[PDB]
């Protein structure tokens, strides 16, 4: 009588691909801004 | 000769940390129980015994600059 | 509490374990998990088993 | 009743975002034009004081997003249903996503607005009225973050 | 290995598993859990269970 | 010449660092006679040299905040104190030798008789020293002492200027630039401090486990959402007090906008700009003085890793301890705690000390424009 | 209780300060330095014994650490 | 007749795609544009005030996002059909990245325009001319997006 | 007769394609061939207005895209089949990624092209009837998608 | 309580706090410490006075500290999903908007010192733009409190 | 006791503390080891006092040394699931923050011994901005140890 | 004993232990080895003297080969699966601790030997910072001695 599954929840591919396609929606956005302010370039001479 | 006058002021520091460290380890002072590895206070003093002959070490290197 | 579990053999068998088993006729709803895995006094009438066709059947009267 | 128990994690990326979004923007604008108040003061030195407009006004922008950073922070409860985090959750990136473009556009009307008025004092009063425009998108973006999570 | 789903409830919304025959149908039944093995039980518990 | 060693003393507070920080100074006053004898150094001699008084002062500061919370290298003293005795745990509350196994790390209880009889006299009890919830005191402690000492010095800041507008005979200035300020300074954040006055003393460890925030709260005078019983009130009445204290404080943004400029098109816009700077302005500025806790916090914190990882090692040695092993350890310890713990942090808590007071308390009074004297005189040539 | 006895130890200096003051030309100053002494210093003992009256929390102590100072106190 | 948990994600993402989506175009146009203006400033500063009008193109462009942002927050319940939802995710897109291009093309022209009209005054009538054609981009992607958002 | 919740889901899909994706072909042969009267009208600056049609030509592709976003949206109704959707997503394809690329085309020899007009003269009927090719492209993409949507 | 999972949001909380907000201490650091050496060759008095962005930008690290440890002393064996997640949050929210903190302080503050050698009107211009670029990190930290109290 | 894969987030910590803090301490000897070369044709009296840089990123080694030595120390098989995520944390902590201090430390180590060649007045002001980028290293340390020991 | 993919981790540990120690020494003796050919056409006498950057590179290659041996002796079948996670962090600790370590000879040897062809001062210099990225392959040997013989 042992040996019972994991509950995973019934809606267990909804919120896998909420989390998966945000989370490397938010990284991605957050990656290419970070390059932009890395390399900026301002000019520097004077 | 920069070497030598910082050497003085290490020592000077030395002498006076090291004697505090020995009087508030004679004392058995409550605060400094992670350094412990009646039969507890004799494992103080000897850290005591410890930080004394060092604070008299620096008093060599005193003279010795 | 325990799982339902047939057996024919000094083996065991076929084996089902719900938390709300639950039915409904037209509109009422009748939930029957109590009567199910806590009784411990189930009429499995015909629990077949050939090792490749398997029928679990429960009867609550 | 209660959402289940994963739904505060959206609410949550909204709080976050709504702040984290919206100081890259708000950094924009203060590097990029505040380079240019490094290479206009050599040659005029008098207009050092005038010319920290587009980085106050950059500074809005992180706190559009500041505002609706706490005002999502107070609405989460144990157990929020799933409906009511997306709203913090839309409401974060529309105001974060909009600073952030809000404080790239200032950075660089900021930064040609004042190398521009090293050599034409007339053009501060048009500058003035192109970062009154950049500045805005900041406050779009916040007047839908204000409707959103307010539901 | 066994079975195990969450919802393996009739009346047919997206994606409930037990579908009727006939659609105005008079019975329905729902599982909040579900867990069922067949032709590998061994020592009287359950095996790894492929998920639904 | 006093707050400015007093909010150094804040955010770098220890009393061994106290000690060398003005034995260092007082090296530099008592010599001082035979070093304007030399020309010039490195000014790493030379821009400290020229505030040798500074730094004396930030010594004697620092021993005495350096002795309110005890942190003397990050050790505590005892003087007639320590308050906490655990001795009362093990007889009331049944509570016998169980402490070796099951729970190694064990909490004391307050509302059980004995175990705390008054607030240790002078400053922090060093119990908190030798527990490891020690953080989770101090946090609530540092950082809601740094708002007090924040509306503090800066109410203390718009009092002076006052006396900028009655001397210079002024006074429309008063009624739109130093009446609206402090109603606008005393209703949201001199209501703050006498509110976290209010909790320290309301409730006790026995009653109230359902204990209300001053972080909800605060901001629940904003937004003006009233009702939740997630959060009870502070004391009876809140709901009436609170809506009057921010009403009296939403009115003093037209008190200094729309009243000033009926003496005209530059005096509207403009000078709106002098009431949104200090309209959003007084609320950043309240939350920047959270950078003495932050600079207290990471100074205390460095003070335990250079003992517990260097100093410690050279310690808990059973048998060869003081012998030619700490002599060395102290050695590298004397270089570590001066190059680190003692000169950036004594740079950045130097700084942060200083912009407080360039921003956080010289905007209310202080405008400076400025010209200087630079009078006629030969003592550019003392002796070269 | 030390509340009600600290109150005018550092209540001295501050109004029996400007009392005795010499006539020199730093009045102005020493009196600014010995009021605002008296004012920062004791209201920063004065926010810290507040904090531990009527407290809401107990010291979390290690295990060998709860049986010690029973015999130091 | 009721919609499942999740439903309120896509509503909520074209509420904020929306404004996110044209407020990076609105900023491309003011940002591209603005960097235009400082460089006619320096010879030709009387065309300062009539020049602001690619910026003031690029303003529309962020409010065809602000009133769909309004039109699909003010549509949002709780427990929303999944079709009721998916109309709304559509009606973010059509008109943010329809701004997008909007606004890519209101800041190039934009920057080129003001630029030529300080070496040619006879190209204002013309640069005005194709940001008119620029504009109704952000216009067609608005009356797709109430279309949508409506039913 | 009725098919699953999220079927709804390929028809919007394809309405907001049909927009988007026009946008972008309409917003780049109005940025680069606006960006090549800039060029002209320095120093040839009658031909301004005779050279709009590059700028003309690609605003057809928009309106090539909002006929069929416009008649995706309102053959919409809840509980479409899956087959239905699907027919107005790839209807939406057949337009999107025509104008997508019809609308380069006319940016890539619009710029080229009144740069070159605005030398040789004889090149006017030359460049207006390579335009005319690469705006059918635009209109096969359009009558594709009008018998796929209305199918 | 919560699930044996629970307590990995929140120490992905206490580390992004302090590896996000030391990486924005690193480049304030480094793109202003290019700043000293290449003006000091030219102005070699202003080694004291113009080392203040590179102090300013230590104090990125230490909001970062600071809530790394508010994180690290409400960690317990068995918090809730919904305690946990509101501690991932705080750590975001304190990182990356120190990371955003620590880039407007090392492109400004490396222009900032450049300007300062040729002209000393610049200082009080300069030290203005660092307080408008360090209280991004601030307002991180502000709203990294408001999420660790609940 | 815990699962069976509970120590794999405590040994991940243990190698990221080492694996990334020698990657930011080569970075500051690398980066700063070309800077030497540059010095080393115009000024070869200052050879011995230069290798101080490279010094302080030898610091940052050994920051990650003596965590990675204090969680595989620790370690036993069947720690749960709880202990293991604050290893993790405790060396993403030290040695990301020790990859940061060490590229700080590499770029102004670079640039402060060319301008300690061209003027040697920058060499008490060089050795001033390695000690604000060493105690980023030394910030990772402090909340390493509030994360392993607990 | 364990399961029966335990093996995995273990195996990855051995090869790269390997294979990350040799890319260090790969880009040691290679971006060194070609600043001996540029040191050589003015200077052919320190050919000999300038091989150790290439052996010190060498070093690191052998201290990626002592653990991949030991950690190849420690396999059995059916090894529990907390054995083989100590095994694959033991792998990354001196595999991807001498990829930094070899990057970072392969750097200063580089730009050293092309010092020491116009100021041989600089060979006694560039001797001492070749051991402090020597260390760095030290380090992540005696953290993965430690790692694996638990
Ligand atoms: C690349 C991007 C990677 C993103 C990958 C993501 C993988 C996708 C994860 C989803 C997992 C399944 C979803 C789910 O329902 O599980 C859980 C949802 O709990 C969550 O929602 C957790 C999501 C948080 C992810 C944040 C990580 C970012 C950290 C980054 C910071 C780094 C900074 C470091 C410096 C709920 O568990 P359950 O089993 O469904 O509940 C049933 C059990 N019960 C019945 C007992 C209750
Ligand atoms: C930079 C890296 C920064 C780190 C950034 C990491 C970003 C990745 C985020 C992924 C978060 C997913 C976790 C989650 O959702 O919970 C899931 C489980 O929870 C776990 O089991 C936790 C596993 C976390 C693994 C991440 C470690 C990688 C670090 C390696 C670095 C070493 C480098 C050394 C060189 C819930 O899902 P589930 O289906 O319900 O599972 C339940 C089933 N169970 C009970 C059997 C478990
Ligand atoms: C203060 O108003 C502003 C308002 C803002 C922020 C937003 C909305 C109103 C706008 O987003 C809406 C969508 C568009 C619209 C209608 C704006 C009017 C804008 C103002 O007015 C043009 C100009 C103003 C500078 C402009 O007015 C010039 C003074 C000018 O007068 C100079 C003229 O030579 C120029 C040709 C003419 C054209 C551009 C309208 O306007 O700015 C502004 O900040
Ligand atoms: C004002 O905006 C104009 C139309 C706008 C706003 C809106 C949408 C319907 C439009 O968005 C879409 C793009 C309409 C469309 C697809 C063509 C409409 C074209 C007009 O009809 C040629 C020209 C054109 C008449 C005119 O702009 C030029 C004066 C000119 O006529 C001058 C001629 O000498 C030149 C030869 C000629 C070309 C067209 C033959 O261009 O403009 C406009 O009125
Ligand atoms: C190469 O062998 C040396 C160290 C090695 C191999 C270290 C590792 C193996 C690792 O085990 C150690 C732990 C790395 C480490 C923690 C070294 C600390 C300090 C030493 O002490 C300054 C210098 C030091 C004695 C000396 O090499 C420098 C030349 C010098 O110190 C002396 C002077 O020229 C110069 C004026 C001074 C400056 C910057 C004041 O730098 O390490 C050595 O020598
Ligand atoms: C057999 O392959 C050689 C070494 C190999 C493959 C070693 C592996 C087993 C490796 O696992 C390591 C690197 C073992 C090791 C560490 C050898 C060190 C030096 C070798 O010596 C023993 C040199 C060395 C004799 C010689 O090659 C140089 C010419 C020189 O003798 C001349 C000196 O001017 C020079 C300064 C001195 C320095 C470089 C050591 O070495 O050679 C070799 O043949
Ligand atoms: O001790 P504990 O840790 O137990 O907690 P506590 O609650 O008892 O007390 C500690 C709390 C402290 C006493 C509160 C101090 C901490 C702060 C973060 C307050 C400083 C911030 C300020 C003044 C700005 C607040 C932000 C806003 C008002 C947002 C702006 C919004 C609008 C303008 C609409
Ligand atoms: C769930 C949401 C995740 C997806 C959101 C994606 C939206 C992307 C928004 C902005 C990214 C653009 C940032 C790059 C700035 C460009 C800099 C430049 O071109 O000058
Ligand atoms: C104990 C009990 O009720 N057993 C019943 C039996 O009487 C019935 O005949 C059978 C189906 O025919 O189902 C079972
Ligand atoms: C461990 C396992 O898989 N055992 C199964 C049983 C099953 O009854 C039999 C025939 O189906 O085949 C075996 O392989
Ligand atoms: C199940 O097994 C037990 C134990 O051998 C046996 O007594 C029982 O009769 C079996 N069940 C049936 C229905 O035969
Ligand atoms: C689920 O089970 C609980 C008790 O186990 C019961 O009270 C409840 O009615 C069941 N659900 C339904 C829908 O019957
Ligand atoms: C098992 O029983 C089923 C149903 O009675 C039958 O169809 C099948 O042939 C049987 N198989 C064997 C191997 O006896």
């Amino acid at each position: 009588t042992y040996n019972l599954a994991y509950k995973y929840n019934f809606e267990y591919p909804v919120v896998f691909n909420l989390v998966l396609w945000i989370m490397i929606g938010l990284a991605l956005t957050l990656i290419v801004t970070c390059y932009n302010i890395w390399n900026m370039d301002p000019g520097y001479d004077s | 000769p920069k070497l030598a006058a910082c050497g003085i002021v290490l020592s000077a520091w030395g002498v006076i940390m090291l004697i505090m460290l020995g009087i508030f380890f004679n004392v058995h002072s409550a605060v400094l129980i992670e350094d412990v590895p009646q039969n507890i206070y004799n494992l103080y003093e000897q850290v005591s015994y410890n930080c004394f002959i060092a604070a008299s070490l620096y008093l060599l290197l005193g003279g010795f600059s | 509490n325990v799982p339902v579990s047939y057996n024919d053999s000094y083996d065991t068998r076929i084996l089902f374990w719900a938390q709300n088993f639950s039915v409904a006729y037209g509109e009422h709803w009748e939930d029957l998990t109590s009567r199910t895995f806590g009784v411990q006094d189930l009429n499995l009438t015909g629990s077949f088993w050939n090792d490749t066709v398997a029928r679990l059947v429960l009867t609550y009267d | 009743k209660n959402g289940p128990e994963y739904a505060s994690f959206f609410a949550v990326m909204g709080a976050s975002a709504a702040m984290v979004f919206s100081a890259l923007g708000a950094a924009y604008g203060t590097a990029k034009s505040g380079t240019g108040i490094a290479a206009m003061s050599v040659m005029r030195p008098e207009m050092i004081m005038k010319s920290i407009i587009p980085v106050v006004m950059a500074g809005i922008i992180a706190i559009y997003g500041l505002v609706v950073a706490v005002l999502i922070a107070n609405s989460l409860n144990d157990g929020i249903s799933l409906y009511r985090s997306f709203l913090q959750l839309g409401a974060g990136l529309s105001v974060g996503l909009s600073g952030l473009a809000a404080g790239f556009a200032i950075g660089i009307v900021g930064d040609a607005g004042v190398r521009g008025t090293a050599q034409q004092p007339r053009l501060f009063v048009g500058m003035i009225l192109i970062l009154i425009f950049a500045e805005v998108l900041g406050l779009y973006g916040l007047i839908v973050a204000l409707i959103l999570s307010t539901k | 290995y066994s079975f195990h789903c969450e919802h393996v409830s009739s009346e047919n919304e997206d994606g409930n598993l037990l579908v009727p025959d006939t659609q105005p149908s008079l019975w329905q039944m729902t599982f909040r859990d579900f867990q069922i093995q067949a032709f590998n039980v061994t020592d009287k518990k359950f095996s790894y269970a492929s998920d639904c | 010449i006093i707050t400015f060693p007093f909010l150094f003393a804040v955010m770098f507070g220890d009393l061994g660092h106290g000690i060398l920080m003005t034995l260092f100074a007082v090296w530099m006053v008592l010599r001082e006679s035979r070093i304007l004898s030399q020309k010039n150094e490195n000014e790493m001699f030379s821009t400290i040299f020229s505030g040798r008084y500074i730094i004396l002062l930030m010594g004697v500061f620092s021993i005495y905040t350096g002795l309110i919370y005890n942190d003397c290298f990050s050790k505590s003293l005892n003087i007639f104190g320590s308050s906490w005795s655990v001795r009362p745990m093990f007889d009331i509350y049944n509570w016998t030798e169980e402490t070796l196994r099951g729970n190694p790390v064990l909490q004391l209880n307050p509302a059980v008789t004995g175990v705390f009889g008054g607030p240790y006299p002078f400053g922090i009890d060093p119990i908190w020293n030798i527990a490891t919830n020690k953080l989770t005191f101090l946090n609530s402690f540092k950082m809601k002492m740094s708002v007090i000492l924040g509306i503090i010095h800066m109410l203390f800041g718009v009092s002076l200027s006052l006396f900028n507008h009655t001397y210079f005979k002024k006074p429309l200035n008063i009624y739109f630039g130093f009446i609206p300020e402090i109603i606008f300074m005393t209703s949201l954040f001199g209501y703050l401090v006498i509110l976290i006055f209010y909790k320290w003393t309301a409730y006790n460890a026995k009653t109230s486990e359902k204990a209300p925030s001053l972080l909800i709260h605060f901001i629940n005078m904003f937004l003006f959402s009233y009702g939740d019983s997630g959060n009870s009130m502070l004391y009876s009445g809140q709901k009436g007090i609170q809506c009057f204290l921010v009403v009296v404080a939403l009115l003093c943004v037209p008190w200094m906008l729309l009243f000033k400029p009926l003496v005209f098109g530059d005096t509207m816009v403009h000078q709106a700009i002098h009431t949104i700077e200090y309209c959003l302005g007084c609320i950043s500025n309240t939350a920047s003085y959270l950078r003495l806790w932050a600079l207290s916090l990471a100074h205390a914190q460095l003070s335990e890793v250079l003992w517990t990882m260097v100093i410690h090692i050279g310690l808990k040695v059973k048998s060869l301890a003081g012998g030619l092993a700490l002599f060395f350890i102290f050695a590298a310890f004397a270089t570590l705690t001066v190059a680190i713990l003692l000169i950036m942090e004594g740079l950045s808590a130097f700084l942060h000390a200083l912009r407080l007071h360039w921003v956080e308390f010289q905007n209310k009074f202080y405008s400076g424009t400025g010209f200087k004297f630079l009078p006629f005189s030969f003592e550019h040539i003392r002796e070269g | 209780l030390p509340v009600v006895i600290f109150t005018t130890f550092w209540g001295l200096i501050g109004i029996a300060g400007p009392w005795f003051v010499p006539k020199g030309p730093n009045r102005g100053v020493i009196i600014t330095m010995l009021v605002a002494t008296a004012v920062c210093c004791y209201l920063f003992w004065l926010i810290a014994i507040l904090a531990q009256l009527n407290p809401l929390f107990g010291p979390q102590l290690k295990n060998e650490t709860i049986w010690y100072v029973r015999f130091l106190w």
